[PDB]
Parts: C-alpha cells; sequence; structure tokens
C-alpha cells in the first residue's frame, strides 16, 4: 500500500530518524556521521568495510575522525550526504525504496539551487518511485493537530520561528538565528571549568548532551532560583561519572536555559529566544497575527525541560500585548514531533496526488520540487 | 602463501551467504596442505624435504 | 628486538643519515615531537626497530654522531629540527678539534675521547633487549670520517663479537682531488679494516652519482646538499622487511647472509630506479610489476661506476630484487621469469646463484603508496674496477712524496706502506677468482 | 534460506532478518492466498523468495561485523599459523628459543603461555582492544617429553561461539600439519 508502506525519513540536523509510517516514534535515531579512513591497512574493530558510517562510527570515534553531512541543519557536501541516506535505508531500516515512497524533510531557509539538488539524488541515485519534500516546521506543527501557528523550532540547528498560516508560511518572518544546542552542550563545558572539572576526553563531553536534558531542569523565575541558592535551596545534583573527574549541577544549573534569553553568555550581541519570537511576529500582517499567538508550538531538542513550558508562557506576555491571548503548546516529546507530523502525513488522505513522482521530474526535470 | 592469501581474503568480500563462506575456504584449505607437505602423491617432494631438514642439522653440529 | 645503533661518523656521513631519520618519520606518519594520527600504527605495525620504545609517545632515534668538523652538529641546531634529537645521547656538543683533514688526526681522538666514544653507545643501548649490531655510517670523504672509522672496527669487534657490521660506505669524488688530497692514503687503511676486521660493506661512488645526476636530476655540479637525498632513500629500502613485515629474510641479517659468498668479497653494488617521481598522474593507470624489475639488474640505475666491457667476463652470483606493495603481487613471479630469457645479467653455473625477491607493505603517507620501488642489492665480481683505480692513484702520490712524512708525525714511524699495498692486491685475486 | 535463520538462532535472536516488514508480509499472505477460487502462487513465489534472501545473507553477515569480527579472524589465524608476517613470529621464536631447546617439563606450559602475552606487548598494541590477542593459546602433542622440545610446540588460533561455526573440526588438523613444515 502506502499506508503503512510509505517511509518517513526525517533528516534532521544532526540525528536522521528513519521509519516506517503508522507508528508514533522513529524506529532508529542516532546522530549522523560519516568517517572517511586516511590510510587502509589492517582494521581493527568492526570487520572490513569501505568506510564507517553512523553507528559504526559512532562505536569507534578515536580511530576515526567525525564529519557531520548535515552541518548547521544544512548540506555542506553532498557525495558524504548520500552515504547516510545509504546507510538509513538499507541498515537502519532495510527495504529498497524503489517500490515504497520516501517522505523527507527540508530546512525552512534552504537555497533552491540546494532543492533542486536533494531532488536530482532520491531519484537518480536511490531510484525513488515519488516522494514529496516538506518542511520541517509544517510536520511538527501537524504533530499538534493545527494546520496554523508559529512553531519555535530549536533543535540542534539553526533557531527557527516559522509563522505558517494555512500551510503557507510567511517569506518575511522566517528568522535566521544563530543559537544551536549544540552551542548550549559547548557553553556547558567551560563553566564546569570555573568549578574546576575540565574535559580532555570526547566521550566526557558526549555525556554533557544528555546531562542538558537530563539532570538539568527549568523553573519559573531564574533570578529568584540563584537568589533561592544563596539562601541554599535545595536544587545541586552530582552526577558520577565511575572516573575522578565529576559532572555537577547547581550554580550552572539555571544559567544555561538563561542563555536561551541572554546570549551574552555566549559573548554576542544577537537576538534571544523570546526576542526572536516577539521580532518574526512583528512584521507579520496584523490581520493574522492572532491565530499565531494562540497556536505558539514548541519543538526540537533544545527545549527539552520539565518546566519550560510554564517558563515561556509566564515570559512571554511581558513582551508582546495583553491584548493577545499567547497559548503555549509544549508537548512532552518534541524531538520526534517533525517525525510524527511526516508518518501521520503518509497516511493522510489528501496526499496521494501531492506526490512528486519520476514521471513528473521526466517531463520538466529537478524544477518538478516548484511544484 | 601467495597464490592462496589472494585467493581466499579477496573471494570473502565478493561473497553474500555465509556457506559461501565455507566455501571459499574448503576449497583453500586442502590446496595449502597438498603444496606445502602432505597429500599422497607428493611422496617424493617430501622424503626430499624431510631429508634436508635433517642434513642442514649434522652440517651445522 | 633488532636494535641497531647507527654510527654517523664523518663530514658527508652524518649529513646522509640526517635526512635518514627525517625520511623515517615523514613515512610512519608521525609528528617528530609527538604523534598525531593512529594510521601510523595500524600502518607500520612496527616503529621501534630502529627507535628506543615509547613511553611518553615519543621515538627516540637510535643513532650516534661524532664528526671532527662541528659543522655537520652545526647542520642540526641552525636546521628546525632538534625534538628528534638529543643534545646529550645522541649528539654531543662538538667532537674533535681537528681541521679535518688527516687520518692520525682522528686515530688519536678516537684514542682520547674513547671513554666518551663507549659511553655514548651504552647511552643508546640502555634499551636494548637484544642488539642486532652497529652499522657504521661513515664516510670516507676527509680525513675525518675515515680516520676514526678505523678504530672503531677493532674495539666494535673485539667487544661485541656476534653483533652484524655493516658500513653504508660512500668514496669522494676521484675526479677532483682538491675535496680531500688524503684520499689515496685513507681508503687503503679503511680497507684492510673491511676485509678481515668488517663482513659486509655496501660500496658507493660519487662519479657514478654525477652519471645518474645529469640523467634525470638535472644538476651538473656535484652535490653536498642533495647527496643526502639519494642515499637516504636506498637506507631505509633495505631495512623494509625489519621495519614493515617481511616472511623470510624478515631480518637485515637475512638479508645480508644471502648476499655473501665469502668474505674480501662482499662490496655489493646498490641500484634504486626512483629517484624522482614521473609517476604522480601516470600511475593511475597502474605501473606494472612487469617491466620495471628488468633494469633491477641492468646498469641505468646503479651507484658505483665500472666500464661496460667487464658485465660479460664477469658474473653476478647473488641479487636482490626488493618489489614493494600492491602491483598485483601474485604476477611477480613471472617478473622473475622474464629476467632469464633476457639474461640482463649473467651468473655461474659453478653452485648456487640466487634471484630473491621480496615484498612488504607501503609507507602510510601518500607520496609513497602507488610509487612503485625497486631495490637492486648486486654483487658483481667486476667490482674491482673502482679497486684497481684507486690503488693506481695510491701509488703515484707515494712517488709525489705527498703523506710519507706529513702523517708520520703521529702513528706511523716506520714504513708499513707497502703493507697496505700487498693486502690489497690479496682481495682483488680473490675476488675475480671465484667467478669462473 | 532455512540454514541461515538457524545461524543467527546461534547469534540467539528471535528477529526476522533485519526490518519488521518481513514479518508484516506473513500476515498479509495468508488472507491473500485464502481469498483466491481455490488456486495458490507460484510464479510470483519465487520473486519475493529473493527479497529474502538477499535480505538474510547480508545480514548475517553484517551481525557477526558488529560482534565477532569473522573475517577478520581470517586473516588472524594467518599470521599466527600461517606465518603470514615474520616481525610477528621471529620476535616471537627469538624468545621462545632458551624454552624450545630443553626438555619439556610437567610445567612447560605456565612460562610458554607468558612470553606469548609479552610477545605480543613486544610487536603489537594496537590489537588488543580486537579479540585476536585473546584468541590465541599454546597448543602441545602427545610427544613424550624426552622430546627436544621444539617440535611439540605450535600455536594454536582458540576458537569459540559462532565463528566455531565457520572453523570446523577438520580444518585446523590441517593447518597443524601446514605450521610444522
Amino acid at each position: 500500500e502506502d499506508d503503512i508502506a510509505a517511509l518517513v525519513v526525517d533528516n534532521g540536523s544532526g540525528m536522521c530518524k528513519a521509519g516506517f509510517a503508522g507508528d508514533d516514534a522513529p524506529r532508529a535515531v542516532f546522530p549522523s556521521i560519516v568517517g572517511r579512513p586516511r590510510h587502509q591497512g589492517v582494521m581493527v574493530g568492526m570487520g572490513q568495510k569501505d568506510s564507517y558510517v553512523g553507528d559504526e562510527a559512532q562505536s569507534k570515534r578515536g580511530i576515526l575522525t567525525l564529519k557531520y553531512p548535515i552541518e548547521h541543519g544544512i548540506v555542506t557536501n553532498w557525495d558524504d550526504m548520500e552515504k547516510i541516506w545509504h546507510h538509513t535505508f538499507y541498515n537502519e531500516l532495510r527495504v529498497a525504496p524503489e517500490e515504497h515512497p520516501v517522505l523527507l524533510t527540508e530546512a525552512p531557509l534552504n537555497p533552491k539551487a540546494n532543492r533542486e539538488k536533494m531532488t536530482q539524488i532520491m531519484f537518480e541515485t536511490f531510484n525513488t518511485p515519488a516522494m514529496y519534500v516538506a518542511i520541517q516546521a509544517v510536520l511538527s506543527l501537524y504533530a499538534s493537530g493545527r494546520t496554523t501557528g508559529i512553531v519555535m523550532d530549536s533543535g540542534d540547528g539553526v533557531t527557527h520561528t516559522v509563522p505558517i498560516y494555512e500551510g503557507y508560511a510567511l517569506p518575511h518572518a522566517i528568522l535566521r538565528l544563530d543559537l544551536a544546542g549544540r552551542d548550549l552542550t559547548d557553553y556547558l563545558m567551560k563553566i564546569l571549568t570555573e568549578r574546576g572539572y575540565s574535559f580532555t576526553t570526547t566521550a566526557e563531553r558526549e555525556i554533557v548532551r544528555d546531562i542538558k536534558e537530563k539532570l538539568c531542569y527549568v523553573a519559573l523565575d531564574f533570578e529568584q532560583e540563584m537568589a533561592t541558592a544563596a539562601s541554599s535551596s535545595s536544587l545541586e545534583k552530582s552526577y558520577e561519572l565511575p572516573d575522578g573527574q565529576v559532572i555537577t549541577i547547581g550554580n550552572e544549573r539555571f544559567r544555561c536555559p538563561e542563555a536561551l534569553f541572554q546570549p551574552s553568555f555566549l559573548g554576542m550581541e544577537s537576538c534571544g529566544i523570546h526576542e526572536t519570537t516577539y521580532n518574526s511576529i512583528m512584521k507579520c500582517d496584523v490581520d493574522i497575527r492572532k491565530d499565531l499567538y494562540a497556536n505558539t508550538v514548541l519543538s526540537g531538542g533544545t527545549t527539552m525541560y520539565p518546566g519550560i513550558a510554564d517558563r515561556m508562557q509566564k515570559e512571554i506576555t511581558a513582551l508582546a500585548p495583553s491584548t493577545m491571548k499567547i497559548k503555549i503548546i509544549a508537548p512532552p516529546e518534541r524531538k520526534y514531533s517533525v517525525w510524527i507530523g511526516g508518518s501521520i502525513l503518509a497516511s493522510l488522505s489528501t496526499f496521494q496526488q501531492m506526490w512528486i513522482s519520476k514521471q513528473e521530474y521526466d517531463e520538466s526535470g529537478p524544477s518538478i520540487v516548484h511544484r | 602463501l601467495e597464490c592462496s592469501w589472494d585467493e581466499l581474503w579477496n573471494k570473502v568480500l565478493k561473497a553474500q551467504d555465509l556457506d559461501h563462506i565455507i566455501a571459499a575456504h574448503d576449497v583453500f584449505l586442502d590446496t595449502i596442505i597438498s603444496r606445502c607437505l602432505l597429500d599422497s602423491e607428493s611422496r617424493a617432494l617430501l622424503n626430499q624435504l624431510r631429508a634436508v631438514f635433517d642434513q642442514i642439522i649434522e652440517f651445522q653440529n | 628486538p633488532r636494535e641497531i645503533i647507527t654510527l654517523q661518523l664523518g663530514q658527508c656521513g652524518n649529513q646522509i643519515g640526517f635526512e635518514f631519520w627525517k625520511q623515517l618519520c615523514a613515512e610512519h606518519g608521525i609528528s617528530p615531537e609527538g604523534i598525531v594520527e593512529e594510521f601510523a600504527t595500524e600502518g607500520t605495525d612496527r616503529k621501534d626497530v630502529f627507535f628506543y620504545q615509547a613511553d611518553d609517545e615519543h621515538y627516540i632515534p637510535r643513532a650516534v654522531l661524532l664528526d671532527l668538523e662541528p659543522r655537520v652538529i652545526h647542520s642540526i641546531l641552525n636546521s628546525p629540527y632538534a625534538n628528534l634529537y638529543n643534545p646529550e645521547n645522541i649528539y654531543l656538543s662538538e667532537h674533535g678539534g681537528g681541521a679535518g683533514n688527516n687520518w692520525a688526526s682522528g686515530f688519536s681522538q678516537g684514542e682520547k675521547i674513547h671513554e666518551d666514544i663507549f659511553d655514548i653507545i651504552d647511552r643508546e643501548a640502555d634499551g636494548s633487549d637484544s642488539l642486532e649490531g652497529f652499522v657504521l655510517c661513515h664516510s670516507i670523504a676527509g680525513g675525518t670520517g675515515s680516520g676514526l672509522g678505523s678504530y672503531l672496527l677493532e674495539r666494535l669487534n673485539d667487544r661485541y663479537p656476534k653483533k652484524l657490521v655493516q658500513t653504508y660506505s660512500v668514496f669522494p669524488n676521484q675526479d677532483e682531488m682538491s675535496h680531500v688530497v688524503v684520499q689515496p692514503y685513507n681508503s687503503l687503511l679503511t680497507l684492510k679494516r673491511l676485509t678481515q676486521n668488517a663482513d659486509c660493506v655496501v660500496v658507493l661512488d660519487n662519479t657514478a652519482l654525477n652519471r645518474i645526476a645529469t640523467d634525470r636530476l638535472h644538476i651538473q655540479n656535484p652535490s653536498f646538499s642533495q647527496i643526502n637525498q639519494l642515499v637516504s632513500t636506498i637506507m631505509s629500502a633495505s631495512t623494509t622487511t625489519l621495519r614493515y613485515p617481511g616472511y623470510m629474510n624478515n631480518d637485515l641479517i637475512g638479508l645480508i647472509a644471502s648476499l655473501i659468498p665469502t668474505p674480501r668479497l662482499h662490496f655489493l653494488m646498490t641500484g634504486y630506479t626512483p629517484l624522482t617521481t614521473d609517476q604522480s598522474v601516470a600511475s593511475v593507470r597502474k605501473t606494472t610489476v612487469l617491466d620495471v624489475m628488468r633494469r633491477l639488474l641492468q646498469p641505468k640505475n646503479v651507484m658505483v661506476s665500472t666500464g661496460r666491457d667487464r658485465q660479460t667476463n664477469h658474473c653476478y652470483i647473488a641479487i636482490l630484487n626488493i618489489i614493494q606493495g600492491e602491483v598485483d603481487p601474485t604476477q611477480v613471479h613471472k617478473s622473475l621469469q622474464r629476467i632469464r630469457e633476457r639474461k640482463l645479467a649473467n651468473f655461474i653455473p659453478w653452485g648456487p646463484a640466487s634471484i630473491q625477491v621480496a615484498l612488504s607493505r607501503k609507507s602510510p603517507y601518500l607520496p609513497s603508496a602507488h610509487r612503485v620501488s625497486g631495490l637492486m642489492m648486486a654483487n658483481h665480481t667486476n667490482i674491482s674496477s673502482l679497486f684497481e683505480r684507486t690503488c693506481r692513484q695510491y701509488d703515484k702520490l707515494r712517488k709525489r712524496e705527498a703523506f710519507l712524512e706529513q702523517f708520520r708525525k703521529e702513528d706511523i714511524f716506520k714504513d708499513n706502506f707497502d703493507e697496505l699495498d700487498n693486502s690489497r692486491e690479496i682481495v682483488q685475486q680473490l675476488i675475480d677468482e671465484y667467478h669462473a | 534460506i532455512g540454514k541461515s535463520i538457524n545461524f543467527l538462532h546461534q547469534v540467539c535472536h528471535d528477529q526476522t532478518p533485519a526490518s519488521k516488514a518481513m514479518a508484516v508480509g506473513k500476515s498479509a499472505e495468508s488472507p491473500k492466498d485464502a481469498a483466491e477460487l481455490f488456486t495458490d502462487l507460484e510464479n510470483a513465489f519465487q520473486t519475493k523468495i529473493d527479497a529474502a534472501y538477499f535480505d538474510t545473507s547480508k545480514y548475517l553477515l553484517d551481525v557477526l561485523n558488529k560482534n565477532y569480527n569473522l573475517l577478520e579472524h581470517m586473516q588472524a589465524m594467518r599470521r599466527y599459523l600461517l606465518l603470514g608476517q615474520g616481525d610477528f613470529i621471529r620476535h616471537l621464536m627469538d624468545l621462545l628459543k632458551p624454552e624450545l631447546v630443553r626438555p619439556a617439563t610437567t610445567l612447560y606450559q605456565h612460562n610458554l603461555t607468558g612470553i606469548l602475552e609479552t610477545a605480543v606487548r613486544a610487536t603489537n598494541a594496537q590489537f588488543d582492544n580486537p579479540e585476536i590477542l585473546k584468541r590465541l593459546d599454546v597448543r602441545l602433542l602427545e610427544v613424550s617429553p624426552g622430546d627436544t622440545g621444539w617440535d611439540v610446540f605450535s600455536l594454536d588460533y582458540h576458537v569459540d561461539g559462532p565463528i566455531a561455526t565457520v572453523f570446523t573440526r577438520e580444518c585446523m588438523s590441517h593447518y597443524l600439519r601446514v605450521f610444522n613444515f
């Protein structure tokens, strides 16, 4: 059919999340890496292979050098980008995309010269029968059961603030802000160094990116949360990693979500998350502004916190007018909210003539994406 | 040693079965033993490859 | 362990071992203060063959540098390199006071820096487990490299008797005699110690350097700075069985045993095809093994000059042909076939003769990975042509009265000159006699 | 195809090769044959057994490639008893000459393993993480201990698990003969 036999590949900004449609989480997600040997010899670890990719490159990362084919959300090199597509279809799924349509993703700010490029790869090399290039912004909105609103994509890529009005986005309100989650995990190592615990192993730094979502919590009003630290509150948790190095949280717990609103800890004069939210809506048409306040959606892997839903709610009124109903739609999962929207789209009734095939590709070439 | 190293190792990466791994190995491991020492027709060889084995001990001591 | 302590000595001999160490570091793909790619350990499966073991992630070469000229050891500290060199153990700060151009200078400096010269090889063999031997990397150029090399062949031969001795001797140019003027004298003194107080030598000529230097190097001038390039490559090729995986004669005393008929007949001709690399975009057709080992027995690479009239009444007996790396190495026995149909070299019917083939994997580093290299180590009995020529240069200078009293101020006071001449003629008759 | 599913039961899994799209297939087929006139398929039946065949054969080599390093052990026994690399075995054979020259003992085995582990820490250090080095031991025969010591010594590559599937009993006995020459 294609009801369960349409493949959902959500090429995110640092992890490819592949799976079959009609599920609520991806089958296999892992960070997208490739690794190129410099001199080939006798191997070590996993058996003879031309390249260690993906999850056989994440098992050995000190015998190889890591290179993301998707860097800052966008494909930098297209040769190695086919190599991770090759990895997702045949190792971390196993089906041939020639009988099964493919639903692949895009950035809300990739150039069109790039967009004809990803259409040239799937049709020729993987020889897909049909596919459709879909925005990540609209899919996360679709998992939240709306068709209009603005999604606050904060992923392992570029922060997007995309107001979509009836599946059509405003091409004069998509701000590219340079805050990424990978910027925060990196900020967190260098203020751990003020406590006296410094990294020197790449494996200890991988758990910094886990701890950021795991141990670290968000309370309302950080400013009094450091004030309650001065009267010695309970909030300081000390993770033990077997070895002498410690990753503790407590005086760096609240600074690291505070860096969402304040990029000055990172050392820049750029816009904050609420600020880049407010600048995007403040250049939108005055008649459909109301529909964007009431359909604010959090999405991405940066806003993975238990208590960031209400922090953004008590915080966003103090910018925008109060004669606006602003309601923060915060799902507990949201990394997979792009993927759950991409699977649900495969099971959409009104999508069985919005497929981009090889025959329409044969009549107009790779500008059939113009659509 | 050469003709046989380039027989096993290059064939196994062509192979897709596991039963083809033993098909490229079971033809390897019975030639290696005939061309080295023992078969049952190589007995004119290994009377001379063992007669030289003891001749270098006695030439040495 | 087969640890060798290289004994760099003389004005040309320290500089050719200087780029010998520099060649090894670039080809193992490791920093010379450090390590950066672990593709260096996956690729070279033994990097301590000629280095001290690791425990700081450094590799300290197994070298000693004494030379009577302080210029060569000053040619390290005015070079940028000095982290692959130790200023207490790999070099001392200035040896000798000698000018030098006297063989009796370096012989008395050897009998009074005698304590420090045997305290620099046991400061370079305090990590040795089992010593293979000593390679005396000396020059015959000057009285610097030639005077002191004659002392150390006696005392390493009665203090360490089951150890390898092997020298990579060079001779200075015989077409200019301003370069060293004690040259016919010092060559014949050092030859007495090589033919009964040594085992194997590898003889190398400068008039045979310039035969090749106008052939593909396109320098007419007799280099003293691009003379260290040609030498460090053919040195590192001889032990590619002992640094990269061998199989049979995986030690260097495996190769060297197999190239000696009997002593005072061991002077081996070296030939090495790729001195410069034009296989850089014409390496993609895949340079075949088949028609490139045909010159590893033809004189179109040889480092020792001889006439061409002695390549038919004198015969090679042992020739080593080292091919390296993928090249389709299962058609390599097919290459050794096409030699005999040509008779690129004539071989004695009188007892055994041998055309020896080996292979070892190539360097992890790109200019030394698809660049087919052929290492020739011949032993041809027309090697006496240099030696009769040097003897002819010896008898004429002793009748012109230079170094018959100007070399008798120290260590000779009795005539013992016709003693060196008569023994020199015993060795040359014992060579020609072997081939029938 | 029925033999191959049993070889991943020597890896032990309850997984139908790779994807779960092979599992949907069993459910689809039972109604599709049932609904038909009374007719069984059989020109199409041989078509999806190709798509099953390429799936379970590349995957049965990929389940090993993650875990056991099969073909890596194919190169491994060859350098330790088919004498593939001489720098590994000369440096063995050097350190082994003061014990093989003397009469074998009842305590012969306890020193020959120990010099064996320090042998692969005097030419090797990048194969500790590999199990090559945890899969070699000392082989001794029936030969009476009056012997010289040489002849009875041989190294053997120790095989276990689903890797002993391809390292059958008939093979290495013949390598024993070829090691000796």
